């Protein structure tokens, strides 16, 4: 699993600079929580090679530097960018064939050899009997599932998603987080998800990383993250924590 | 902010020095006050042309201010950072008015009247649509403006092809010489310009809301339909008055607001005033440079030189299968009819007459078909990789670059520069094509800045063509047909070669299916999928460039079909890569075959180039499709 | 071509040469504009119009049986597409200095091809006699420079340069051209009205062709009334002639000059 | 003071469409909740007069059914776009001043008064500097607060907020809701807010209504509606509710 030792930040944007130091777990959920302009979004865009860093470099796989080929990078990392989203796909069920690009490539693809991967993907993301019979303009609950369809079809070694819980309801976010956790438990997948909600993220996480101001605050398990001091430091408002009656993670409430 | 202020001060001091030098060379300084202020100037010849040298300065300043104003208005109304008065059709409608009142008598202020008529017709066609409500939108507004601009351009092209010796005056009017001989122009423009600035000072808050999003504009209670219609009408009226005063210009109103914003002015009225002043300054500089040129060497126009010097500045500052089978069968049978059917008495080739007329029909129809298919594929690929509906094959600079090379060859060397051994001709057109493509590729890293550079180079090519036509060059007609995209020089061997190239390119195309599918809805997601953005974007641009290159090598520099076939194919209900590609290709092929058959047969003696009939057939159907889905 | 009745021309200058030879043209590209502009050689009405000068209709040409399809070298279709229909030759006409010389050369070439040498000799002899006849009519005026202009609009004017078609006539008559500035290879340049103010003792001769309103709008201004060539009585309007012509256009221009400035000083 | 009778949202088929009828309070806080735009969006879009009422009448404070003067309309209601944030702007003061459009009109007589209202607005939103540099240079929270300041200066009798909570942090959500509630208490105007989070609506709204597809499920005061047995039929997921000493309304947690 890749780790970051970079110091650079969004120096030109909003004038912010702060050193970063973080090592992601081998195969555990990593929840990036904090403010909107705290730096988590820019952190994921740095992880996905959206823009080259100015200082330092992100080490991946423990054996190579940042310089990687596109078809080799995407074969191990699936990026859900949320911002600048794919609008008007104009086709359904074919998005998994788009995600399967780094596997079959442009040449020698044979029109997607071994079609078991795409059907396995569209069946494990959700039991849908309406395949190849949808339109691009639908609700977010099915749009997000169609988005994760190609990401699962990639079967890349890492899943980097920023804001899957956005624009979705608690049922759809429950479904998405349960799918992500089931993927991480079955395939041993390393996932890094950005979620605004503290409790909702912690209920389906294991190694949350909190960002505030410009640097990182904590990097502990949800049990130690549920402390009120950490929430106060990362969100400004003073919130409280109490044990959940049936949930694994305790419930936090704002004052 | 030191650089813009320093550049402005340099421009002011250079303009003042040039004006001092020109006015001293024209008249001694000791007789200046007696010449300018005296309404009854002395009978001295050296002192009496000040009655014409002074209005040139005033008309230049007024037209520059008006250009800045219309640029700001077209930037705010359409909500686009780039101003585009010419694409709106106000210039083309004015030219159409000039050429229809130059013939058949009936004179007067033709430019303003016909430009206002074109603006009102566009407004009516957009307000009508398919519903009682106007439901006007900027995208369909710009689309219809481009359509009517191309339509009036084609009517003007037909009128000059049939009558070019009697429109030389119009040619000068289309170059913007702004040479004045009396105070009539200033005395007519200053009251109308005062009314324009008065109407601009009013309704400023509607303009501020139009600059913002339409949602909050309707939330604040502004009648967006009526306000946008009134602002557009005012802009069209001012542009019509300006092009009636001087004519076609080198888009000074495209540099005035950008420089005014780069210097500063956060508010609206300061930005308007600074843009007007900067436009007046640019026109002053261009006018003084033109005066110095005519004093030292050659009488060249003003707007053309303005565009030629602004282009480098801009570069520096920068069911499916069934429908497919149906249209294929339709194309097959229509090719059969065009082969069989004639115009000399509307006879039909019953056999013996078919092989006698085949060497003059088969190459022409086959070249038109190949060019239409290839232009449609190129336009669809461009609109897929860019995502803008205004994208056309001219965006690359291929057709404009080739025509630039041909007109440069015609300018540099005299004589039959088409087939002379000393003249480059095709080789010169090709090398200038490659140079223009390289410049457009190196100037714009992003597709939008590449689009801006391509539009600038197209305007520069239009200015050079108008310069060539303004002078009494006996060749301006010949190349004109080549500019109009005529299938008259088609040859059997050339047909075979372009067919081989076309099948090669259409066999390479399915390999780019994944690219043409992921680049849509892409950006960062495309890079996350596993494809390299730039290494494939330059590849698609080179493919479209080769397509357009062989298209202009076959039919000539035309891009109306390459712009219309993708739009019509999308409005038919096809939005998948290969289906849309094949449908647009077949539609463009059948459209260009129909246009060639019309230009060859609708008038038996006179042969009109296929590029004009392509517009004549596509514009009504396209505006019908637009009103059906407005 | 053995039969002179089926000769087809693709440009107006070959038509003028054919009419000078006396050969009856069988087909002319763009005859309406020809009858509109050129008016000295009367073109018959029974002439079948082929089409545009740049794009002559090939199907109409192959429908009839042309024996010689004379065209202007460098203008029109390719030589192979024209030789596929009927044998012919492209004749040179413009170079940028002596257009009338190569016009006479192409006239002699057309005579030698169509076997009409006697007609060309007679025509050239009549041309030289007509030129020599009007010689003493332009000698009493002296060496005053003559200016050849034409009105484009009430703001510009197309002036003939030192390389125009009417320059050999001016040179033979001992009349220097008033325009001594810029010039193009076809003999015409579009200049401003105020530039003509730099010329004092010049005899400005302007042609009119459907531009009377522009002429009135120009002469109504006080700037034009204060010009040096009009206050001395040197501007007169004369009927328009065909600028890019041959020998008949030259005769027309000579007759116009004789009716204008012939026998003034 | 609004009474809506919506039999059909639109003739073409939507995910779910059903008739309903309800009267909004006069000076209370109304909270519209629902699962994304599956019927919840159409309600406020029709109220904003961006959607035709088909066969239903809408009483504008008991004046008429439809087709009222746009000037008095804008002077009466202040609507916020639904996930369509304005991407244009130059100065915060310019924006809050141009927000006073429907009061003086196009040919506005701004040379007189109306300065005290914009001063009170920019003092209430908490912005100490009167005119900042660029409204887009500030963070998302600051530009959205400038938008709320513009809506305040608009001087409206009704305030329609279409998903202000979305794309915002939880602390920012709490702050914006508290500001809106204090504003409604100050001016005594009806405010209708769209909230994705049920707890957020339970906190700072005195009258929550819920539409599961558009059949009008439940309307009531937070003390009146029992979230335990209601949210299960509202959103499907049988989540629980438990009291918290922070807010009087017991907080809800996902089971």
């Amino acid at each position: 699993t890749f780790a970051l030792r970079n110091i650079s930040f969004r120096v030109p944007g909003r004038t912010l600079l702060h050193p970063l130091s973080l090592t992601f777990p081998a195969g555990k959920v990593t929840g990036l929580i904090g403010h909107n302009g705290s730096g988590k979004s820019t952190l994921l865009k740095m992880l996905g090679r959206h823009q080259p860093p100015s200082e330092g470099e992100i080490l991946l796989d423990a054996q190579p530097l940042e310089s990687w080929s596109s078809k080799a990078f995407a074969r191990k990392v699936a990026y859900l960018p949320q911002q600048l989203p794919p609008a008007e796909g104009m086709t359904v069920r074919e998005l998994v064939a788009i995600g399967r690009y780094p596997w079959h490539g442009a040449l020698g693809r044979f029109g997607a050899a071994d079609r078991e991967k795409v059907e396995e993907a569209i069946s494990l993301v959700g039991l849908k009997p309406l395949a190849h019979r949808l339109v691009d303009s639908l609700s977010g609950g099915e749009r997000q599932r169609a988005w994760i369809a190609m990401l699962v079809a990639q079967d890349s070694r890492c899943l980097l998603l920023d804001e899957p819980t956005s624009a979705l309801d608690i049922a759809h976010q429950v479904d998405v987080l349960s799918l992500v956790h089931r993927l991480s438990q079955e395939r041993g997948l390393t996932v890094i998800a950005v979620l605004h909600d503290i409790n909702m993220a912690a209920r389906y996480c294991d190694y949350l990383v909190a960002l505030r101001g410009g640097e990182m605050i904590a990097q502990g398990t949800p049990a130690e993250i549920m402390r009120g001091e950490t929430l106060e430091m990362i969100y400004g408002i003073p919130m409280g924590i109490l044990p959940h009656p049936a949930g694994a993670a305790p419930v936090s409430f704002v004052y | 902010a030191l650089f813009p202020a320093l550049l402005l001060a340099l421009l002011v001091i250079v303009a003042t020095a040039l004006t001092w030098m020109n006015f001293s060379q024209a008249l001694p300084r000791s007789q200046w006050a007696q010449a300018a202020w005296s309404p009854n100037i002395n009978v001295i010849e050296q002192m009496i042309f000040h009655y014409s040298l002074l209005p040139r300065l005033a008309i230049s300043l007024l037209v520059g201010a008006g250009l800045g104003l219309v640029g700001v208005l077209f930037q705010q109304v359409l909500r686009n950072p780039l101003a585009e008065p010419t694409t709106l059709g106000v210039a083309t409608g004015a030219q159409l008015g000039i050429t229809v009142t130059t013939l058949w008598a009936i004179p007067g202020a033709m430019a303003s009247q016909f430009a206002a008529l074109a603006g009102a017709c566009v407004v009516g066609l957009i307000v009508f649509g398919v519903a009682w409500g106007k439901r006007l939108s900027p995208v369909t507004l710009i689309l219809a403006g481009l359509v009517v601009s191309l339509y009036c351009g084609a009517i003007n092209q037909l009128l000059v092809i049939f009558h070019h010796d009697q429109l030389q005056s119009m040619f000068l009017w289309s170059t913007g010489t702004l040479t004045q001989t009396d105070w009539g122009g200033v005395e007519r423009l200053w009251p109308q310009l005062l009314g324009g600035v008065m109407l601009t000072l009013l309704l400023l808050r509607p303009l501020t809301l139009m600059g913002l999003d339409d949602g909050v504009a309707r939330n604040l209670g502004l009648a967006l339909s009526l306000a946008r219609l009134a602002a557009l009408s005012l802009a069209i009226v001012i542009s019509a008055l300006l092009v009636n005063a001087v004519g076609i210009i080198g888009f000074i109103g495209l540099f005035a607001p950008l420089l005014a914003k780069m210097l500063g002015a956060r508010r609206l009225l300061p930005r308007l005033m600074l843009a007007s002043l900067i436009g007046a300054l640019i026109l002053w500089l261009s006018d003084q440079i033109i005066l110095w040129l005519t004093r030292v060497w050659m009488e060249v126009s003003t707007g053309s030189v303005t565009a030629l010097i602004g282009a480098p500045l801009l570069l520096w500052l920068l069911l499916a299968f069934a429908l497919a089978g149906g249209v294929l069968l339709l194309m097959a049978v229509v090719v059969a009819l065009s082969f069989g059917r004639d115009a000399h008495g509307w006879t039909w080739a019953s056999g013996a007459l078919l092989d006698d007329l085949m060497p003059w029909r088969w190459p022409r129809i086959m070249a038109a078909l190949f060019a239409g298919v290839m232009l449609a594929v190129a336009g669809c690929i461009i609109q897929r990789l860019t995502g803008n509906p205004m994208a056309s094959p001219e965006v690359l600079g291929i057709s404009s670059g080739a025509a630039f090379g041909v007109v440069l060859m015609l300018f540099l060397v005299p004589g039959n520069a088409f087939g002379w051994l000393l003249p480059a001709g095709s080789l010169g057109a090709a090398v200038t094509l490659l140079i223009i493509m390289i410049a457009a590729g190196r100037g714009g890293f992003s597709p939008h800045r590449m689009l801006l550079a391509g539009m600038a180079l197209s305007t520069a090519f239009t200015m050079l063509l108008m310069m060539l036509q303004a002078s009494g060059d006996p060749r301006m007609a010949q190349v004109l047909t080549w500019i109009s995209g005529s299938t008259y020089n088609a040859t059997d061997a050339q047909v075979w070669r372009t067919g081989i190239v076309m099948v090669i390119l259409l066999a390479i195309t399915p390999l780019c299916r994944r690219w043409l599918t992921i680049l849509p809805l892409g950006g960062d997601t495309a890079r996350a999928v596993g494809m390299a953005l730039t290494p494939t974007r330059i590849a698609l641009l080179l493919l479209a460039a080769c397509l357009t290159a062989t298209a202009t090598m076959t039919i000539g520099p035309l891009s109306f079909v390459g712009l219309m076939a993708p739009h019509i194919a999308r409005m038919m209900g096809f939005r998948r890569t290969m289906p849309h590609i094949v449908i647009s290709a077949l539609v463009g092929g059948l459209l260009l075959v129909f246009a060639d058959w019309c230009g060859r047969m609708v008038l038996f003696p006179f042969q009109i180039p296929a590029g004009l009939l392509s517009t004549f057939i596509g514009a009504p159907y396209f505006i019908y499709l637009l009103r059906k889905q407005s | 071509a053995i039969d002179p009745n089926r000769i087809v021309a693709l440009e107006w200058l070959p038509v003028e040469l054919l009419l000078a030879l006396g050969i009856v043209p069988y087909g002319v590209a763009d005859t309406i504009n020809y009858r509109l502009w050129v008016s000295e050689p009367p073109l018959p009405d029974s002439v079948i119009d082929v089409g545009l000068r740049t794009e002559p209709n090939l199907e109409l040409l192959t429908t009839m049986r042309p024996s010689f399809m004379v065209w202007s070298a460098g203008y029109g279709p390719s030589p192979e597409m024209l030789a596929r229909i009927a044998p012919g030759r492209g004749f040179n006409f413009s170079d940028g200095k002596q257009p009338l010389a190569m016009a006479r050369k192409s006239l002699t070439e057309m005579a030698d091809l169509l076997n009409l040498q006697s007609a060309a000799e007679t025509h050239l002899a009549q041309y030289e006699d007509f030129i020599r006849s009007m010689k003493p009519r332009f000698v009493k005026r002296g060496a005053r420079p003559l200016l050849l202009t034409t009105l484009i609009d009430p703001r510009h004017m197309l002036v003939f340069g030192p390389n125009s078609l009417f320059q050999e006539i001016l040179d033979e008559y001992g009349i220097p051209n008033a325009w001594q500035g810029e010039t193009n290879f076809w003999g015409s340049t579009a200049v401003s009205i105020d530039r003509l103010a730099a010329y004092k003792d010049v005899d400005v001769l302007c042609f009119d062709h459907d531009n009377s309103k522009d002429m009135d709008a120009l002469m109504a201004t006080p700037l034009w009334q204060a010009m040096p060539f009009v206050r001395a009585g040197r501007f007169q309007r004369v009927p328009a002639v065909w600028f890019y012509g041959a020998t008949l256009s030259a005769m027309h221009f000579v007759r116009v000059l004789d009716n204008a400035i012939g026998g003034k000083a």
